[PDB]
């Protein structure tokens, strides 16, 4: 089935190459800045869909992360004209590209903050991290910055989806193995951090290993699974059984369609 | 003048979400559209057009 | 010091380090279970109690160095289920 | 293989046509036309095809 | 000829807004350049405000435009307007007299301007239908007689000419499409997915089984007679049930 | 390739559209359908959807320029 | 006077609700931005105005905008608190001044210190030759740091000095009560 949650965030795929286009032609990019801008949308129940977005300037300093440049008055007016043509969009949220955090992220969230209590930020990076979906939503209020695993998907309008296409078990298994190897990187980190005197003293990281593997897997190993086995080999030999009569059944229908084409060739003087 | 002329139908049934039964008199029975700026809210079942 | 294997424990470990006597512990789990500082069963047929863990166990070190290990064990496994699957045709489930 | 392929395209394009009424002959006659009484519609004498 | 040139983020965003519009006209305004009078480029374009009555030669607003560009060049992307498109919803692509008007105006203003129309209740088939515009300006409309042929287009001019409609790929735009789909989420997609088939199993089995019961009578019924329509439609049906059965098997 | 041209003709004929009611099938893609703004056609149809699993009592939905059933 | 882009620093402060100014060294500041703004537009109407704050925390209250009347209701709104944050207040305002929202003008900053600034020179001296390199020219109208603190800023525009697109200038009036006619110079 495919992941939901209580505050769900649906982006168009619009909206994600605007961003690949914002990036290129802005033509700041070698500079190495952030590429941050505001999202547009439509929102209900608990939905966000993010129906648009538009590129905002910035310019922050290149040695300083208090000194940074961002004008409100232009989001006004802007907003103002996307209201007079489209009044379906609200203000949802905003994007920064990543693939990193910054301090300052926290300082474009409270102004967004102010507009709408829930504000997205969508760390989009089309540089490919990730092989699956390269593009990650958290929701983030301060307390400090927090975030949110909120699902993200890809819903479309009728048009938009149409327009994608002109354009243009295995899948599981080799992203399974990617996520062991992510992890297994953090504990060669953490060793080396707990061996160097660095902040990490987190309680909770230990925590959540120690009861994952007292369950253990069981698409590998037996170990813990050989008790559960016992039940499970019965259940698989059932569906094997109910497997085998339907080929039989299959091969049948075949042997009618033979028979008919036979006929008809031989009587015909044979031609294929 | 330049202005569109408007027909007078009812809708017999709701099939889509984009597709509705209405009987006009341009010509007899169609399946017509319906335009994305209306409300859900004005779908109520069996109403004039 | 690995996985469990059981957490199947009988009382009469229990009594002996708490020092209070075989039916003390069967109430005292039964009170210890109440509050939920035990998640667990109890088994009368063998006079045993199967835990259920969920203890912190605040700061591991030496677990952790252990778990670097056997994680790295676990990469494997799955990469040689997947070596297979490469090999033979492509997944399509249509 | 080939053959079938090259019938689906065809098929697209001819599609775009016009049709044709049904009627019932009430009687033939010499001149090589029919008369004939199309059911919504009126008579009419035509002029017999080819075939 | 001409080649006009769309780019591949931007028939997208013409989609989407033209559709809102329907069935009533929407314009807006083409940006892009010109590399000679032989290649048109359509970088973007904005849309200016909307009409119930319909697109007017008077219908253009100077504020909102000027305004808009200020503040695209502030972003970091100015160019000049190109030319201009309007909708036509299924009032056929050819141009109304009235758009023709229209159409000089902004020729006036230009040494050439492109028209793009779109039909976009046309545009619910599932692949595109687009048509691009111009007026017959002879050069290379001159290029059932010879001197009749070269005279009729002088004489006449603003008779309907569109024109080709093309676009150029971009790497970076096709690739983030393959990632929108996979047969961050999708890590843990795949993995319930195969989990949440062997639960529900115990009821699949049963709807599995009723429908290969039913099927079997009806083939030797219809073995006798000729053929119909039925027979084929229940010998493929299993076909399919089975191939069902070997997902649920593959998830262990 | 083969796949693709099949994806073409769903397309070809889209929304609105005009009922008719079937009358009869005259032969293999034949068929006699009585428009209900009254005129009867002989008319072609796509193969795409079974034919004797098609009632005598059944509206269709044929195009209006072409009166072909859809 | 000429065609120029100004960005305004507004000290918003503990210092500038006291009475040793007649009546509220707010008010006395409001009138001479006020003078400012009217003169300066009046030469043309090309001329900009941005507002920031040199105190608090640094914020640029307004981009630039040739309208006197943003300028007129921030100051209304305000009962000043705040510390002093001029080393960043500068950079800010520095940024800014690059990219418009305006026209393309000159840049000068036009500033009131009316509370005691003390800096780290050094680090200073190296902004204010980095500044000098873009040809960026800062007024500083002081008082309130006379007669109770350091002329640190002496040496502020000195250093910056080495031309006169650069060579700025220090309006210098007493902390005692003065009214805008000598704090317009």
């Amino acid at each position: 089935m495919p992941e939901l949650a209580v505050q769900k965030v649906v982006v168009h795929p619009l909206v994600l190459l605007s961003v690949v286009d914002h990036f290129n032609r802005i033509g700041k990019v070698g500079n190495q800045k952030r590429v941050v801008g505001v999202l547009l949308g439509s929102w209900q129940k608990k939905v966000l869909d993010v129906s648009n977005s538009f590129a905002v300037p910035f310019d922050e300093d290149d040695k300083d992360d208090s000194v940074w440049f961002l004008d409100h008055d232009y989001l006004e007016n802007m907003y103002g004209m996307f209201k007079k043509v489209n009044a379906r969009e609200r203000i949802v949220g905003w994007y920064h590209t990543g693939p990193k955090l910054h301090k300052n992220d926290i300082a474009i969230n409270e102004l967004m903050k102010r507009y709408c209590p829930n504000s997205v930020l969508v760390i989009i990076d089309v540089k490919p991290k990730d092989l699956g979906l390269p593009t990650e939503a958290y929701i983030s209020v301060e307390e400090s910055k927090t975030f949110e695993h909120v699902t993200s998907e890809i819903g479309a309008e009728e048009a938009e989806e149409v327009g994608v296409e002109h354009l243009l078990r295995i899948t599981n298994q080799v992203h399974g193995l990617k996520g062991l190897n992510s992890k297994l990187l953090d504990i060669r980190s953490y060793l080396e951090k707990v061996a160097t005197g660095k902040l990490p003293i987190n309680h909770q990281i230990i925590y959540q290993l120690q009861d994952v593997f007292n369950l253990l897997p069981d698409v590998s190993l037996q170990e813990f699974v050989k008790a559960f086995y016992l039940k499970t080999n019965d259940q698989m030999v059932v569906v094997y059984l109910a497997s085998l009569i339907r080929s039989v059944v299959a091969l049948h229908n075949l042997i009618n369609n033979k028979i008919a084409n036979r006929d008809a060739e031989k009587k015909e003087g044979q031609e294929k | 003048l330049q202005s569109v002329g408007q027909i007078v139908g009812e809708v017999l049934k709701q099939l889509t979400e984009e597709k509705f039964i209405v009987k006009a008199t341009n010509g007899p029975r169609y399946v017509v559209g319906c335009r994305r700026q209306l409300d859900k809210s004005k779908l109520k079942p069996g109403t004039r057009v | 010091t690995r996985p469990a294997n059981h957490r199947q424990l009988t009382f009469e470990e229990i009594a002996k380090s708490a020092k209070i006597t075989v039916n003390e512990v069967e109430l005292l789990v039964m009170k210890a279970l109440s509050v939920g500082l035990v998640k667990g069963s109890i088994d009368e047929v063998d006079k045993r109690v199967h835990m259920t863990w969920v203890q912190p166990r605040v700061l591991d070190l030496q677990q952790i160095k252990g778990m670097k290990d056997r994680l790295e064990f676990w990469c494997t496994d799955v990469k040689s289920m997947e070596m297979l699957v490469e090999h033979q045709a492509h997944d399509i489930l249509t | 293989l080939n053959a079938k392929v090259r019938l689906l395209r065809e098929e697209l394009q001819l599609l775009q046509e016009q049709g044709s009424y049904v009627g019932e002959v009430v009687r033939a006659m010499d001149k090589k036309k029919v008369l004939v009484k199309v059911h919504p519609e009126g008579k009419f004498v035509v002029d017999v095809d080819k075939n | 000829a001409e080649q006009v040139y769309i780019s591949s983020l931007a028939l997208l965003k013409m989609l989407k807004h033209g559709r809102a519009g329907v069935p009533m006209e929407v314009m807006g305004l083409m940006l892009g350049e010109f590399v000679d009078d032989y290649t048109v480029r359509v970088i973007d374009v904005f849309a200016m405000p909307q009409s119930g009555t319909g697109v007017s030669v008077e219908a253009v607003d100077p504020v909102f435009q000027a305004k808009m560009l200020d503040m695209l060049k502030q972003t970091g992307r100015p160019e000049m307007v190109v030319g201009w498109y309007h909708s036509h919803p299924g009032f056929g692509c050819w141009l109304s007299g009235v758009d023709i008007n229209t159409q000089q105006s902004f020729e006036a203003l230009s040494e050439r301007a492109v028209a793009v129309v779109v039909d976009p209740i046309q545009s619910v088939k599932g692949k595109v239908v687009i048509d691009a515009f111009r007026l017959i300006n002879a050069n290379m409309m001159v290029l059932l007689n010879k001197p009749s042929i070269q005279a009729l287009i002088h004489g006449l001019n603003r008779h309907y000419y569109s024109i080709t409609i093309n676009y150029r790929k971009n790497e970076l735009e096709q690739k983030m499409l393959l990632n929108l789909h996979k047969k961050y989420s999708e890590h843990c997609k795949h993995n319930e997915s195969v989990v949440k088939e062997m639960l529900e199993l115990a009821k699949n089995y049963n709807k599995a089984v009723e429908e290969e019961d039913k099927m079997t009578p009806e083939q030797l019924a219809i073995k006798n007679v000729g053929k119909q329509d039925p027979k084929r439609h229940l010998e493929e049906h299993v076909d399919v049930l089975m191939t069902s059965n070997i997902v649920q098997c593959l998830a262990a | 390739e083969f796949l693709h041209a099949q994806e073409e003709v769903k397309r070809i004929q889209s929304i609105p559209l005009v009922i008719g009611q079937f009358l009869e099938a005259v032969d293999q893609n034949t068929a006699i359908v009585g428009s209900t703004t009254g005129s009867n056609y002989y008319v072609r149809i796509l193969s795409t959807i079974d034919r004797e699993l098609l009632k005598p009592n059944a509206s269709v939905a044929l195009h209006k320029h072409s009166n072909a059933l859809v | 006077m000429v065609l120029e882009s100004t960005m305004v620093c507004v000290d918003n402060s503990e210092y500038m609700r006291n009475g040793d100014f007649l009546p509220t060294r707010l008010q006395a500041q409001q009138d001479a931005v006020n003078i400012v703004c009217h003169s300066k537009t009046r030469s043309n109407p090309e001329n900009n105005v941005g507002l920031i704050t040199l105190a608090n925390d640094c914020e640029v209250l307004t981009t630039l905008t040739p309208d006197t009347g943003r300028i007129l209701s921030k100051l209304h709104t305000v009962q000043p608190k705040g510390k002093i944050t001029f080393c960043t207040g500068i950079r800010v305002a520095h940024l800014a001044l690059k990219h418009r929202q305006g026209k393309n003008h000159k840049m000068r900053i036009i500033a009131f210190v009316g509370s005691p600034v003390e800096d780290n020179e050094k680090d200073l001296v190296k902004l204010a030759k980095r500044l000098k390199k873009e040809k960026v020219n800062v007024d500083i109208i002081n008082f309130g740091e006379e007669e109770v603190n350091t002329e640190k800023l002496t040496a502020f525009v000195n250093t910056l000095n080495g031309k006169d697109g650069t060579g700025s200038h220090l309006v210098t009036v007493p902390p005692g009560p003065s009214l805008a006619d000598a704090l317009i110079s």
